[PDB]
C-alpha cells in the first residue's frame, strides 16, 4: 500500500558503504549483510535472536536430544574432572563404568589443561566414530576402554518416594518426549505404590523450558476439565487454545508444585494451567514471569531465525509476562533448626502429608 | 569469491527486493534491468531476467537476456534464453551461434 | 517447636522485567521490577516453625478446597 | 571479475519481511533497519556504535559540566562487559574493583545484551548518587557492590622521592593537561636531587 520508505534504505546502504571502508580489517559484504540480520533480530525482543548454520542444531539437541554419545556426565569443579554418575541406558554403563572414574587421557589427551567445554567436544560426536580413553581407577594400573558413540536418550524427568504414599517428581527441561515420559513416570509410580499413592509434589525450580506441545500435554496428563492455555498474537495462525482432555491418569491425587525463579516459560506454563484451574497448590518463589511463544521459522541455508510469534494467556485470561505467578504458599528457602536436606521440598512433603491427613482420612 | 556491492547498486537492489515482495513488482523489475545493465554482472542479471518473465514483460526481457547471455556466455542457460528470446525479436545469427554453443556442451 | 532462619541471596536472577526493551504485558498492568527486599519488622510466623506450618496448612487448605 | 553476492541481498529482505509479517507488535520496517545497522556494527566492532542524530547531538556536549562519573573505564569482551581499568581516587576504586572484574548487572540491570557505550551511559548518573552493580572474579560466584556517585578529580601526575637519586613517578591518567605537568614535576625532582637522578 504505502511506498517504502527511501530514507531508511537509503541510510543503510550509506551506513554499509561507509563501514565496509572505514573499517580496520577487509570485511566481506556477506559477513555485513548477516551481521545486520542478527541486528534486526536480536534487538528487537531480547529472547527472539537469530540461529547460525551450527546453533540450529544446538537448539533441537536442547529440544529433544537424540544425539551420539557415550552416556557419560563429566563435571568440573575445582578445577578437576570427574563423573557424577554414568548415563543410564547407555553402552558406558554396560561396560563397567562406575561413577568417580577419572580418565587420564582422552584419545591420548591428558585431561589436564582441558576445559570442561573441550573435554565435552571431544566426548560427543557423530554416532558410531570409535573413541578411545585411558582411565586409572583407584590409582590402579591405567586401562584403555574402547567405545562407539550411539544415539541416547536423555532423561527429563526423575522420581524418588521419601515415604510410602507420598511421591516426588521433578522436571528438568521440557522436550518433546516429556510427555510420554511423564505419563509413563506416573503409571510406574502406580504399579510400585499399589496404585494408591497419598500425595504428588511437582519439582520445576530451576526449570528454563521448552517445547509448548509438551508442556500443554503435561498440563493435560494432571488435569482433566477445562482450557489450559491460549495464546493471543499477531497473526491469526499463531493463535491456539488447547484445552485439557478428559483423560486422566493421576486420579485427582493432592499436589503441590514448586515454581522457583529459574522456571520461565514451560515450567510456568503447566504452574498457571494447574493453579487457575484450583488444581494444585503452588509454593516457592516468584516465577521469572515471562511471556513468549516463539517459532523456529525455517530458513534457507539451515539458518532458521527464532521469533516471538506469540504471547500466551493463563486461563483466567492474566498475562505472566512481565508479572510472574505469585505462588500462593510463599515459602522461600531458609535453614531450618531445632527430603529433610532440601527446605522447600521438606515444607512441600509436610504441608501435604497435613493436607491428606486433615481430611480423607 | 564475490564481488563488492557498490553503494548506489546495494541501495537499488534493496528497494527492488522490498519492492518484489510488497507486490509492487513494476518498481522492482525496472530497477532490476536498470542495474543489471549498470552492473554487467551474471546473478544480478539472471534474477532481472526471470522477474521479467514472471512480469511478462518482452523488452525488458529481451534485454536481460541479452546482457546475461553476453556476461556468462559460459552458462548454457543463458545462452538457450538468449537463443529463445531472439528468436522471437527475429534474429537468428547470434541464435545460431547460441545452439552452436549448446551443441559444444550436452544440449539439444 | 523449632526456629526458621530466613536467608538472603546476594546475586538474584532477574526477572523478565529486567531485561533492556522487555515486552508489556497483555493485561496491561504494572511491571514487577528485581526490587530489593527488606521487611521492617519480621512476620510472626517467619520466626516459629509451628506457626509457620500452620499458616501454610491453612493456606493449602483454603486454596485446594477452592472455597 | 566477480559475482555480487546478490543471493545475501535477497535473504536479508525476506528475513525482514518475514520478521514484520510474525512479530507480534506492528513494527514500521524503520525500527527494522535501525536495529539492522545498529546490530551489525555491534557484532562486526565491540567498540564501534550507530550515534542517532540526536544521540550525536547530546555527543558534542555533555548534558551537565558538574556532572559526576564513576570512574570505571571497560570495554567488552567476548559479548560481555569487562572493566579494564578503576581509575585511581575514584569511589569505585576504594571498593574492591580492580582489572578483569566482569560487570554483569548494573542497577540491578543485565548488561549482557546491550552495547558498550549505552552501559556507560547507564554507569553515569548524578553526582552524590548510589549506584549497585553486580562483580564476577575469575569465575567466582557474582556478589552485589553498592557505590556512591561522585565527580572525578584525576590530580594529573603523582610524584614524590623515594631515595636520595631514586624518584617514583606515577601517571593515574591522561587527560589534557598531563602532557606537561610530568616536565614541570619531572624539574622539580632534578631540582630536589642536584640535578641528577639516579
Amino acid at each position: 500500500s504505502a511506498p517504502l520508505p527511501l530514507d531508511e534504505l537509503r541510510t543503510f546502504a550509506e551506513v554499509l558503504d561507509r563501514v565496509k571502508a572505514a573499517y580496520v580489517e577487509p570485511v566481506d559484504d556477506k559477513t555485513l549483510l548477516e551481521n545486520a540480520i542478527k541486528g534486526m533480530l536480536s534487538n528487537l525482543d531480547p529472547h527472539s535472536a537469530y540461529l547460525g548454520p551450527e546453533d540450529f542444531a544446538e537448539l533441537q539437541e536442547s529440544t529433544s536430544g537424540e544425539f551420539g554419545g557415550l552416556g557419560i556426565e563429566v563435571g568440573s569443579e575445582d578445577g578437576f574432572i570427574k563423573v557424577v554418575s554414568p548415563i543410564d541406558d547407555t553402552p558406558a554403563a554396560r561396560a563397567g563404568i562406575q561413577p568417580g572414574d577419572l580418565i587420564v587421557q582422552i584419545d591420548g589427551k591428558p585431561t589436564k589443561g582441558q576445559s570442561m567445554t573441550e573435554a565435552v567436544d571431544s566426548m560427543r560426536g557423530k554416532a558410531g566414530s570409535p573413541i578411545t580413553l585411558t582411565i586409572v581407577r583407584d590409582g590402579g594400573r591405567p586401562f584403555d576402554v574402547e567405545l562407539k558413540r550411539a544415539i541416547i536418550k536423555v532423561k527429563s524427568v526423575k522420581s524418588q518416594v521419601l515415604e510410602p504414599g507420598y511421591a516426588y517428581l521433578r522436571i528438568t527441561q521440557f522436550q518433546v518426549n516429556t510427555g510420554e515420559e511423564v505419563v509413563k513416570a506416573l503409571n510406574q509410580l502406580r504399579k510400585d505404590n499399589k496404585g494408591r499413592l497419598k500425595g504428588l509434589v511437582l519439582d520445576l525450580r530451576n526449570n528454563p523450558g521448552g517445547v509448548l506441545q509438551s508442556a500443554v500435554e503435561v498440563a493435560d496428563a494432571f488435569l482433566t476439565k477445562g482450557l489450559i492455555v491460549y495464546t493471543k498474537g499477531r497473526i491469526a495462525n499463531s493463535e491456539l487454545r488447547f484445552s485439557a482432555d478428559p483423560a486422566d491418569p493421576s486420579d485427582k491425587v493432592p499436589l503441590v508444585v514448586l515454581i522457583n525463579g529459574g522456571s520461565a516459560a514451560a515450567a510456568e506454563i503447566v504452574a498457571g494451567a494447574l493453579q487457575d484451574q484450583k488444581r494444585a497448590i503452588l509454593m516457592g518463589t516468584d516465577s521469572f514471569g515471562k511471556g513468549s511463544v516463539q517459532t523456529v521459522l525455517p530458513l534457507n541455508n539451515d539458518r532458521a531465525l527464532k521469533l516471538t510469534t506469540a504471547l500466551y494467556y493463563t486461563p483466567n485470561g492474566r498475562s505472566i509476562q512481565a508479572q510472574g505467578i505469585v505462588p500462593d504458599i510463599e515459602v522461600g528457602r531458609a535453614k531450618v533448626t531445632q527430603q529433610d536436606s532440601d527446605y522447600q521440598l521438606s515444607q512441600a512433603l509436610s504441608l501435604l502429608k497435613g493436607l491428606s491427613v486433615t481430611r480423607g482420612n | 569469491k564475490y564481488g563488492s556491492f557498490s553503494e548506489d547498486s546495494l541501495y537499488s537492489l534493496l528497494v527492488a527486493e522490498l519492492a518484489g515482495q510488497r507486490n509492487r513488482f513494476d518498481i522492482a523489475l525496472s530497477n532490476y534491468v536498470v542495474q543489471a545493465q549498470k552492473t554487467r554482472d551474471p546473478g544480478v542479471s539472471e534474477r532481472a531476467f526471470r522477474i521479467a518473465e514472471y512480469l511478462g514483460a518482452d523488452q525488458e526481457a529481451l534485454d536481460t537476456s541479452l546482457l546475461w547471455a553476453r556476461s556468462a556466455p559460459d552458462n548454457l542457460d543463458a545462452q538457450r534464453a538468449a537463443a529463445i528470446q531472439l528468436a522471437r525479436a527475429g534474429r537468428y545469427e547470434e541464435s545460431m551461434v547460441y545452439m552452436e554453443k549448446v551443441l559444444n556442451g550436452q544440449g539439444d | 517447636r523449632a526456629k526458621v532462619t530466613q536467608e538472603r541471596s546476594s546475586f538474584e536472577g532477574f526477572k523478565e522485567a529486567d531485561l533492556q526493551g522487555h515486552l508489556a504485558n497483555g493485561n496491561g498492568g504494572a511491571d514487577r521490577p528485581t526490587g530489593k527486599r527488606a521487611a521492617p519488622s519480621e512476620r510472626p510466623q517467619d520466626s516459629d516453625y509451628q506457626l509457620s506450618q500452620a499458616l501454610s496448612l491453612l493456606k493449602g487448605l483454603s486454596v485446594t478446597r477452592g472455597n
